[PDB]
């Protein structure tokens, strides 16, 4: 706390300051930052809550958030530009000019982006988002609203900033986001970003953070939710993620994969047969690496990669009844998964 | 059931954390932590916990369940002292290669980094022997060495990034006496931002150069009284800023550079002679710099002097003539790598054709024989690096003064074979005429002049082959040093490294070299033994011959070096079927008598590699044969063989279907008699045919 | 302050702080008397002390009078100056009203409190004048 | 020091920051920077911002020698701010819609007087020239607040240092309500040393017709206190440098004085309302002047042909004087004097 806690504040208040420290944004905060005139008023309150940022500086906690009424008056002129924002989405509705309309909202989004920058900086935002309208902040559940409707990167941005709530918010508050992500599983595309899809996968870490999102689950195949989204994740084309990046995000889905089986609760599951396919794409990129046979961080990371694979096999043992039948479907792989494990051996110290 | 006991496990973390947190509020302090409690015997708990950690933190692999402990760590490294804070931040570092940097830790995992830049100005050498070299290439890891994570870096951590340059060289704690380990992590940081130059607009930009000129008197550092070598790197990346900028400060560093040449002058112990030497180094850079590095305008803009220069080195010379034989030594070696980095800065052109001839003189200086206007004088005036760059020198001259001296010098090189100077004399060989390389003769000489060549020689051979062997005989620039950066920290060695081979030759032409490279030959590593064909006809029976040598290789003692394959279909691609059927049948034969699968591996890889080069149905045919080999039971096969079969697809740019009938025809005929083949020794009627059936 | 000087505080009691008083917006107030730098907030440190609002906590009933003018103060921050939010001012002199209800909940007679129980009855005044 | 001086420099950047940021004004002064050189300064700014972030700018410039009494914080990237105040500028360069940065270019100075006092090093950057605080010295109620913002600096400034500042004013005319309050000059009276030769004139007075004017229209008694605080500063500068143009700004005094002590009189009250204090403050200084005058002289006949008038407003303000608080001793024995 004391002099540090107050620098911890002052770099968060430094983002917003950078104009635009957002990449693609002309300003953040500033001419970006500020009825009209009841907005005008908000942007005022802001400089004031950021003056009010400076004047003052476990698990649940997670990173401290500085929690400062300043702080949550700073939120409610946020609050203020997300309603313009908000105003904007239904204005874009509405629209069928509307793209300047939009990108006003997308400068909100990036300001947002720099409000879920923020929520990770302070405390006191994040526990009026969590308070709701009674739940889903108002404000919270304008962002909601925001979510129903670049555009889809700061959808991304918005999940990622619900995600760093997450981490600080209560598995209670994550049951009162829960059904949200029943709409968002709808909302999540083959066509959306691979970084929206990493996105997803933190969605995926909410979803264990919430015991009811712990009790949607991949079982009962396609007409689970999450099945499907294994299903997506098992396919792999990862055509929006790029070399290593791509791996990268196969990566992340290898560790909410990872996490499922961790935790207690986790074809009668479609995600499981897609889960044996899915081993055999990441037997693939390890094929290419058995071929190359880790100096490279991405070369590092494949190891860990197959590390993660001897995981999972274990895992996809558990996930068919029939294990030798998903193989016999991924079997020329398998073999192949083997020769790879061999590598991998080689590799391991 | 592994994730319940985490939990419990979880809980366990926290209350060591609870504790140390108690620690860190320094007040009042809980009259039970349990046991009996020590609060230095709970943080010798706490080390041991951490490494156990570190293999559980890979193995937790938790979205938004572990930056929170990687935040905690944070904390816990202030707690930390020394090497136990720098264990703890080493665990969190391989986190941090999993997960970057979290969002959460931010500018607290931003202040851990600040409090190491506080530590590095007043750090106790005990503590930096706790400190880990690691943790700072940890440190290294945090800003990459091209983009990645640094392209990605917060903006504001660019800006505690910038915090970081006003601490240590800017605040001249570089230029104070530091551990080395440290030194190079520091040399490292300014190259990992400033040398990068990635990002920068969180970065001062304009307001950063006048920075960095802040940064260039922190360069200077010790200066006229290691990480300099890599700030000599990130020196000449300065001069590269000059460079291109220009076109369209260093002058006062080249001022800077002449006060350190005042105080040779005021005299040749005044200048430091290693410190004089430091200032020579990287004069060869300044020469890469500036006009070389234009050259990859006007030539208005002047290098430094060659001729001011070259008197530096006369009294650079008298120097060396002033040194006692106490003196110089090593540090003399330092001078005569001045001398060599002189030959180094004429690179294609000597400023003076008397400075060259000076120069073949300044290469015997310490020792000499074989191949002078001081001549005997020379000698009368008064390593196996040291030798070795004493051939450079000779191999930097072409021709010119002593051109036939430069033949006995190698002659030398071939008088003198021990250690690096029999090394020195295998590299002195392959550099020892650019003119000799044009015309064209076997190389004979140091080849010729010994069968094994040494080991470490005979890898110097593998180099002399990538001059050689493919390269043609005629020849352009005949400077190996291209373009190059900066090798790490490794030893600049050889003055030059940075379409077809280089600028019609028999097999029985290579002769002896090609006889040298065998499966018999022991290799480990085949290394440079692909050399100048791995990377500007009518060989016939030779051709055979050089198909044997690739038959070794097919053996591959390495599978690894098998290397052969993709080098080898390059080269396919510049009669040989019929002599490479049967290099296949023969493989396939040793395969069998070995029986073993890692072999068959081995050949099958091979036999990939060579369908995907092959333009041509045969290949086509080898593939059906490994076709065969997926029939065959025993595990690899088929299953091989349809990731094979993707793989001839993947070269063929295959049509699928389409491409399955120009696949098969004939081929297709040939499968067809391989099955004729099971139907004639069925040996199980249809149930013999449903086997068939899953192969087809 | 509130504890600063000890028994010497008691000693200056309510000179010092009256002293304070006058000096900063005393009776004529404006933008001009108090500093945009200092602004609301430089008020606002000691205003979370008034939503507070323990004169029972304070010492000297006397203090508590330069807090009650501390509370005329304000009242006199109610306007319209640079450095103020009205919309921030019902948020931070909320808990401070709240402090109020509070001193007349225990109140033996309301005294330097009735002062400040005067300027409870101003803004809710205001409130009716518009509102 | 550290960042919690910076805060107090971040916050005078936060209220030029603040909607309508500081007085009112649309622009941010961020939102003001909202060519290619002036983005690069708005981004300066920012960077100057980060500055202030950092703290490292307070507990800097710690020697007090010299400039500014105590000293100012370092202010590092107070330049970068600079480099956006030339900027400002060149904004408006044509004029020196129409002179629209006028407004925020007035913003800009009051921002510079508040970077003045964040840095004693950044008031030396701009005696240095800064180069564009020399081109403003080269070129209404804003400029005169620009004026007061330079006396800040002056106050900032090092002796004989300022001393040249007032070297780099073009001309005495060129510096020659809102003008009333940039008279309220004083302060290079204030960096009393070098340049009492420039208060000496050739033949000020027309200042004190001014002054007897009471031209503003507010005609604030505190307004006027502060005109007799520029009078006084004038005494202390003549006592400094060692007339007729004397007596007509005594004339202006005497307006005042028939005014004082029997304004008082008809109050009959102790002066509660500030302007009052500020009139019992001004009736010590009249006594103190009136000990001026007779240091001066000679004097005293220049005095006596509107002495009759003065005396009558005098014999009051004598009864006045020894009653208030504000009337001290010494200007008291020069009324004792008078009588």
């Amino acid at each position: 706390w004391r002099q540090r806690s107050n620098t911890q504040g002052s770099i968060l208040i430094n983002l917003l300051l950078k104009q635009p420290l957002i990449p693609g944004s002309s300003l953040s905060l500033c001419h970006l930052l500020s009825s009209l005139s009841a907005l005008r008023e908000a942007q005022n309150l802001a400089f004031t809550g950021l003056n009010l940022v400076a004047r003052n500086e476990g698990g649940r906690r997670a990173f401290p958030l500085c929690q400062l009424p300043g702080a949550v008056h700073f939120l409610p002129l946020v609050q203020f530009f997300i309603g313009l924002h908000c105003q904007a989405l239904q204005d874009l509705a509405a629209a069928k000019p509307e793209d300047s309309v939009c990108i006003l909202e997308g400068f909100s989004v990036t300001a947002l982006s720099i409000l879920q920058h923020l929520v990770c900086h302070s405390g006191a935002v994040v526990s009026l988002l969590l308070s709701g309208v009674g739940g889903q902040h108002p404000l919270l559940k304008m962002l909601l609203h925001l979510l129903a409707f670049l555009q889809a990167s700061v959808l991304t941005q918005c999940l990622k900033v619900l995600v760093k709530l997450a981490e600080n918010t209560s598995c209670d508050f994550l049951p009162r986001f829960q059904c949200v992500f029943q709409v968002l599983p709808k909302c999540l595309s083959p066509e959306t970003p691979l970084p929206s899809v990493l996105l997803a996968v933190e969605l995926l870490s909410l979803l264990a953070d919430h015991d009811q999102l712990a009790p949607q689950l991949c079982s009962h195949s396609e007409g689970c939710l999450l099945l499907l989204l294994y299903m997506y994740i098992t396919s792999r084309p990862d055509r929006v993620a790029l070399e290593t990046q791509w791996l990268q995000l196969e990566q992340e889905v290898v560790w909410l994969l990872a996490k499922l089986g961790v935790q207690s609760p986790l074809s009668n599951c479609q995600c499981n047969v897609e889960v044996v396919r899915a081993l055999t794409v990441m037997l693939h990129r390890q094929w290419l690496t058995v071929r190359r046979a880790p100096r490279t961080d991405q070369q590092r990371r494949t190891v860990r990669c197959l590390r993660d694979t001897v995981l999972l096999l274990h895992g996809l043992s558990q996930k068919d009844k029939l294990f030798m039948m998903h193989c016999v479907e991924v079997l020329h792989q398998f073999d192949q998964v083997m020769p790879g494990v061999s590598m991998l051996i080689r590799g391991l110290p | 059931i592994f994730g319940v006991l985490t939990k419990e496990l979880l809980q366990l973390f926290e209350d060591l954390v609870y504790l140390h947190r108690r620690n860190v509020m320094g007040h009042a302090v809980e009259w039970p932590v349990v046991q009996l409690m020590s609060m230095q015997n709970l943080e010798f708990i706490e080390v041991t916990l951490l490494m156990v950690l570190t293999r559980i933190i890979a193995i937790v692999f938790f979205r938004r369940q572990e930056l929170l402990l990687w935040q905690i760590g944070c904390v816990l490294l202030e707690y930390g002292s020394p090497k136990i804070k720098s264990l703890a931040i080493s665990f969190l570092t391989e986190l941090f290669q999993l997960g970057g940097l979290p969002a959460q830790p931010a500018s607290t995992f931003f202040s851990s980094f600040l409090e190491l830049l506080k530590h590095l100005v007043e750090m106790d050498t005990d503590q930096l022997k706790l400190y880990e070299e690691p943790l700072s290439k940890l440190i290294k890891t945090l800003f990459p060495f091209e983009a990645e994570a640094y392209r990605n870096i917060e903006p504001v951590y660019l800006n505690m990034l910038l915090e970081k340059l006003c601490v240590m060289f800017e605040d001249g704690v570089l230029m104070r006496l530091k551990s080395d380990l440290l030194k190079a992590a520091l040399c490292h940081l300014l190259q990992y931002f400033l040398k990068f130059v990635p990002a920068g607009y969180e970065s001062a930009l304009q307001v950063r150069k006048v920075y960095v000129r802040n940064i260039c008197k922190a360069l200077l550092d010790v200066l006229g009284i290691y990480l300099l070598g890599p700030l000599y790197a990130a020196l000449k990346m300065e001069s590269m800023e000059i460079i291109e900028e220009i076109q369209c400060l260093w002058s006062a560093l080249k001022q800077k550079a002449e006060s350190l040449q005042i105080s040779l002058e005021y005299s040749g112990l005044k200048n430091p002679v290693i410190e004089m030497l430091e200032g020579i180094a990287v004069v060869l850079q300044l020469t890469a710099l500036c006009t070389v590095h234009c050259s990859h305008p006007s030539v208005v803009i002047t290098w430094m002097s060659l001729d001011f220069y070259t008197k530096v080195l006369k009294s650079c010379r008298s120097l060396l003539e002033s040194v006692q034989k106490l003196d110089l030594e090593a540090t003399i070696d330092k001078v005569v790598k001045i001398y060599d980095a002189l030959i180094y800065m004429q690179v294609n052109s000597s400023f003076e054709d008397h400075i060259l001839e000076d120069l073949c003189g300044m290469l015997s200086l310490p020792w000499i024989y074989s191949h002078t206007t001081f001549a005997a004088n020379l000698l009368t005036l008064s390593s196996p690096q040291a030798q070795s760059r004493c051939v450079f020198l000779l191999t930097l001259f072409p021709r010119r003064i002593f051109l036939e001296w430069r033949t006995a010098v190698y002659n030398w090189a071939l008088q003198s074979s021990h250690e690096v100077i029999r090394a020195s004399c295998v590299s002195g060989f392959f550099i020892l005429l650019q003119q000799q390389n044009s015309c064209n003769r076997v190389p004979k000489i140091l080849i010729d002049k010994v069968k094994d060549d040494s080991d470490i020689v005979k890898k110097e051979f593998a180099s002399i082959l990538g001059q050689l062997v493919c390269t043609l005989h005629g020849m352009f620039y005949l400077t190996s040093s291209l373009t190059e950066p900066f090798s790490e920290h490794g030893h600049v060695d050889l003055f030059c490294r940075n379409s077809q081979h280089e600028c019609q030759l028999k097999a029985s032409v290579c002769k002896p070299f090609l006889f040298l490279l065998k499966k018999k030959i022991p290799s480990p590593v085949k290394l440079a033994f692909i050399d100048n064909l791995h990377h500007h006809r009518e060989d016939e029976t030779d051709v055979k011959a050089v198909l044997g040598t690739l038959l070794n290789l097919m053996e591959d003692p390495d599978k690894d070096v098998r290397a052969f394959s993709g080098n080898i279909k390059h080269i396919l691609e510049s009669f040989i079927k019929e002599l490479f059927v049967l290099r296949m049948k023969e493989a396939y034969t040793h395969a069998q008598i070995s029986r073993n699968n890692e072999l068959k591996d081995t050949l099958i890889l091979t036999t990939g590699d060579i369908g995907r080069a092959a333009k041509g149905d045969l290949v086509p045919f080898a593939l059906l044969h490994l076709l065969h080999c997926l029939l065959s039971k025993s595990a690899s096969v088929s299953g091989a063989a349809y990731t094979e079969i993707r793989a001839l697809v993947a070269a063929k740019s295959v049509k699928l279907q389409s491409f399955f009938s120009q696949y098969k025809k004939p081929i297709c005929q040939f499968l067809v008699e391989s099955l004729h083949s099971s139907q004639m020794t069925a040996l199980d009627v249809a149930h013999q045919r449903e086997m068939a059936l899953n192969t087809l | 302050l509130v504890e600063m000087d000890t028994d010497q505080l008691k000693l200056y009691e309510e000179p010092l702080s009256k002293l304070i008083k006058t000096l900063f917006p005393f009776e004529a107030e404006a933008y001009r008397n108090i500093e945009p730098v200092y602004l609301n907030m430089l008020l606002e440190k000691l205003c979370v002390m008034f939503e507070d609002g323990v004169l029972m906590r304070l010492k000297s009933d006397l203090l508590k009078a330069a807090l009650c003018h501390l509370l005329q103060y304000f009242l006199k921050f109610v306007p319209a100056g640079y450095e103020s939010a009205l919309q921030v001012r019902k948020v931070y002199v909320r808990n401070i009203c709240k402090a109020l209800l509070d001193v007349l909940g225990i109140e033996v007679d309301a005294e330097y409190l009735l002062g400040p129980l005067y300027a409870a009855l101003k803004m809710e005044s205001m409130e009716i004048i518009e509102e």
